[PDB]
């Protein structure tokens, strides 16, 4: 489901069940059953990882 | 997709699914911050205000914790840190539309608090946990300032008390309360200013209540808060009548929606049996200030078959216990506190069979502190067989060193049970006599535990070494007075970083090998607070009285003050 046209409340019922696939799942898991492709070069996918783990987790 | 996925991201709260999304392509890291609602700070010198206010720029709600958990013992003096002003003030012309703010172990004061109130407008949810360093008149500002504030959380902090004055300030244009603990202040508020308030406060949800506001006019405040989902009451004593027991009672079966049930400041056992309508659909209970004997909590227990929480002296007994287990089927957590632990005479008839009782009754209990004076392995073992399903286990014998008190063995193979069975311990305090031993158990089997906390245990730097070589989920691990230093410290140092904290105090770690570990260790700050000078000016070799290390990706701090070192 796109939508064009607005049925908020449809929205609502893909989005909640999509975000349903991702929750507890890595970024690879994610990206992986999704097929985006990883677009950081390691340096960056690594600070990130570090920020992420280290204050805000 | 891409503005859908501003509304998929909105169905995901939890911070480590958040932080797995914003890892999955450099769009969504974008989308991510963008619309990143709450923080979760652990350790407020993990990182700074600014790297924090420019990743995630439209956040609504900050949570922040200061100083380590062994503060609550003593045992971080005055000054180390904890201030929360920078945060404020960095926040305070980001974060515009900045909604809550929950602070564990910090420094506040009334320049914060009135910060706060000025700069923001839709400010709703102030709860401060142990905090220190405000006065009545930091809460007057927040009272007089924030028209929509919907809580105001003061559990178990230090206030400066100047005065009751500080609740009058809420205008009478003020309806939004929703929460209001003030269990901490000894300060009298007054009694028509807050009546007037909770009144015209038609969503108030939970109101604890102080002290100062005697058993007498609990009544009345009730019959204007019939809603109450939460209840602390405020002094339960009083000359024993009926037409105050009736009126009482009556006030409480008003209330049909409570659950949650504390205070109970000097109570009189005559008086608890009014809150017996309430009973029965009861799932939080806090009788720890109530100094009642066992026949009295268990009347009192008896007609709670729906309690999920029970907070405790120590008064309620064995006896006690036995009547919990057959009584609250559905029992989730259970703390027991102690009466009089300086004097080393059971005063009371709580021994281990208690929590044994309790644990062949309660098949859902998860989460246990409890305060004997004795114990076997005997019973951690059968505790551990009965409650596969523990998440939490503190245990806390009153002697220390204490064995085992029919082998005389000391309690290793207790809790190595425990660890070996409670495949998710993910918390775990330790006491009595205990070897080595103890914590090859736990480094074998303890995988999910998270926390660990021992006192008093271990025979060499073997112990703490098998922790950090085993626990692989292990985030705090603190421990004064054992015989642990140098040799596991280094040898696990990159374990550091995978954790949040370490601390050891009265341990034997020596400057010289603090010295060493913030070298090999740029990222971790290391701290060594120790309170008889420079450290240089005494051997390398001599043990610091504390050191607290942490990974940051902020470097030293700022504010230490002078006791503390930063290598
Ligand atoms: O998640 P953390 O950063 O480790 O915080 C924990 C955690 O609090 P939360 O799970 O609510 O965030 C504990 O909760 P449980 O272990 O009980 O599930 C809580 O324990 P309490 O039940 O006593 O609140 C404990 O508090 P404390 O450490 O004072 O015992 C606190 O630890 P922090 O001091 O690190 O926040
Ligand atoms: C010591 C003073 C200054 C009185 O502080 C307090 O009042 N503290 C309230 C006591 C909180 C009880 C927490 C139990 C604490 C725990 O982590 O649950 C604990 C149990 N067994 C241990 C062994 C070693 C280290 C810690 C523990």
């Amino acid at each position: 489901a796109a939508n064009y046209l607005n049925i908020k409340n449809l929205l609502d019922l893909t989005c909640q069940t999509v975000a349903d696939m991702i929750k507890g799942k890595t970024p690879e898991e994610i990206r992986t059953t999704f097929n985006i492709k990883n677009d950081f070069t390691p340096e960056e996918e690594e600070e990130v990882r570090r920020e992420n783990q280290w204050a805000f987790e | 997709p891409e503005e859908v996925l501003e509304h998929v991201f909105s169905f995901i709260q939890l911070d480590k699914d958040r932080n797995s999304v914003s890892l999955v392509c450099k769009s969504w890291y974008e989308i991510e911050r963008w619309c990143r609602r709450k923080v979760f700070i652990g350790n407020c010198y993990a990182v700074s205000p600014a790297t924090v206010i420019r990743r995630f720029p439209k956040v609504r709600s900050v949570e922040l914790k200061g100083k380590p958990h062994f503060a609550d013992f003593n045992l971080v003096p005055d000054g180390w840190g904890g201030y929360v002003y920078p945060w404020i003030e960095a926040m305070s012309s980001s974060y515009t539309w900045l909604e809550e703010i929950r602070l564990k172990r910090m420094v506040v004061t009334d320049d914060c608090l009135e910060l706060i109130a000025k700069s923001f407008k839709n400010f709703k949810v102030l709860v401060l946990s142990s905090c220190e360093g405000f006065s009545t008149d930091g809460l007057a500002a927040i009272a007089a300032t924030c028209r929509n504030l919907k809580e105001l959380d003061l559990r178990e902090s230090d206030v400066d008390d100047v005065s009751g004055h500080w609740l009058s300030h809420f205008p009478d244009t003020y309806t939004s309360l929703v929460s209001l603990n003030i269990s901490c202040l000894a300060s009298e508020v007054s009694f028509s200013a807050l009546e007037r308030l909770v009144t015209r406060c038609p969503n108030l949800k939970s109101l604890k209540l102080n002290r100062a506001v005697p058993l007498e006019k609990l009544a009345t405040l009730l019959q204007r808060a019939p809603q109450l989902e939460e209840l602390g009451t405020g002094g339960y004593t009083a000359e024993v009548r009926p037409d105050v027991y009736s009126g009482l009672s009556v006030a409480l079966s008003g209330c049909k929606e409570l659950r949650c049930l504390s205070g109970f400041w000097d109570a009189v056992p005559a008086y608890l049996p009014a809150v017996y309508s309430v009973c029965s659909r009861l799932t939080t209970l806090n009788l720890s200030y109530a100094t009642v004997q066992s026949y009295d909590l268990v009347k009192l227990l008896c007609q709670c078959p729906k309690l999920q929480r029970l907070w405790v002296l120590d008064y309620i007994e064995d006896a006690g216990l036995e009547v919990l287990a057959s009584t609250c089927k559905d029992l989730r957590e259970l703390r027991v506190f102690p009466s009089e632990p300086f004097v080393m005479e059971p005063n009371v008839a709580l021994t281990e069979q208690g929590l044994v009782s309790v644990s062949m009754g309660c098949p859902k209990l998860e989460s246990v502190l409890y305060f004997c004076r004795q114990m076997t392995n005997a019973a951690l073992i059968t505790i551990a067989r009965n409650r596969p399903n523990m998440t939490r286990f503190r245990l806390c014998i009153i002697e220390p060193k204490a064995p085992d008190y029919l082998t005389l063995e000391p309690l290793d193979i207790g809790f190595g049970a425990i660890v070996e069975h409670c495949k998710d311990l993910r918390r775990l305090s330790l006491s009595g006599l205990l070897t080595d031993k103890v914590f090859e158990y736990i480094g074998t089997y303890a995988k999910k535990m998270e926390m660990l906390s021992v006192a008093f245990a271990g025979d060499s730097d073997l112990g703490m070494h098998h922790v950090l070589s085993g626990c692989d989920s292990l985030r705090k691990l603190e421990i004064r007075d054992c015989p642990f230093g140098d040799k596991a410290l280094l040898a696990n140092a990159s374990k550091l970083e995978t954790m949040r904290s370490l601390w050891m105090s009265s341990c034997s770690v020596s400057f010289g090998a603090c010295k060493l570990l913030g070298q090999k260790m740029p990222k971790l700050n290391v701290e060594v607070i120790d309170e008889r000078g420079a450290p240089d000016s005494r051997p390398e070799s001599c043990p610091v009285e504390r050191v607290f290390i942490y990974r940051t990706v902020a470097g030293p701090r700022f504010d230490m003050p002078g006791f503390v070192w930063n290598m």
